[PDB]
């Protein structure tokens, strides 16, 4: 089916009329999401069939037909775009400056945008338009207001 | 059963709306993949 590199919509017809669960991102023949949004399920390309190939709930991560082929990383230092695909809505770069997920494992960075749960999967940018992560893994704050950790997987 | 979409091409935009501040947050990971957060 649709091959080409760039940002997806996941949809599903399991509930009421068609639903956009999440987003992905197709690079070098391999689509990559978030495992919330398919939890690990087939997905259909046209009449084409995209089986997983890894997968990881703890990182909630998943690649389907390859590896994980998505190796940038944000350098700590400047503003990111995220590549938003709201359910319904037309793709919208927003730009912005990460914070900090503070771990005992470590820092990662996070972007605080507010989307819909469907926009999980999002990809984050930066300069040169490379993907540094997909957005919607994350925490809700004070008022409700959502904060993304900027999640990336291991290239082999 | 899930299907894909085409949406859009993966690039920088120059005039793209800027927003969202950067906070620095103690957060925990557990082994289902969740984040919490820890004050
Ligand atoms: C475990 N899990 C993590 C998610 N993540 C989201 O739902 C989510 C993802 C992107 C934007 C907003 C949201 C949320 F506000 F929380 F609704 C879904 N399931």
């Amino acid at each position: 089916g649709e091959t080409t590199d760039g940002v997806y919509r996941v949809m599903t017809r399991r509930l009421l009329g068609s639903t956009q669960v999440g987003v992905g991102v197709m690079q070098e023949g391999v689509f990559h999401t978030m495992w919330h949004v398919t939890k690990g399920a087939a997905l259909r390309s046209g009449e084409g069939r995209l089986d997983p190939y890894w997968g990881d709930v703890k990182q909630d991560l998943v690649s389907y037909c390859g590896p994980w082929k998505l190796d940038a990383a944000w350098d700590g230092l400047s503003e990111v775009q995220l590549l938003a695909v709201p359910p319904g809505e037309r793709a919208k770069n927003i730009q912005t400056l990460p914070g900090i997920f503070k771990t005992k494992d470590g820092d990662i960075g996070a972007v605080a945008l507010d989307y819909p749960a469907g926009t999980s999967g999002s990809p984050i940018l930066d300069k040169c338009g490379r993907v540094i992560g997909l957005y919607g893994n994350g925490v809700v704050i004070k008022n409700g207001s959502y904060v993304s950790a900027i999640t990336q997987g291991k290239r082999e | 059963d899930m299907y894909i979409e085409r949406a859009g091409d993966i690039t920088w935009e120059k005039d793209a709306e800027v927003t969202g501040n950067s906070p620095r947050l103690d957060v925990a990971l557990d082994e289902s993949g969740d984040f919490s957060l820890v004050e």
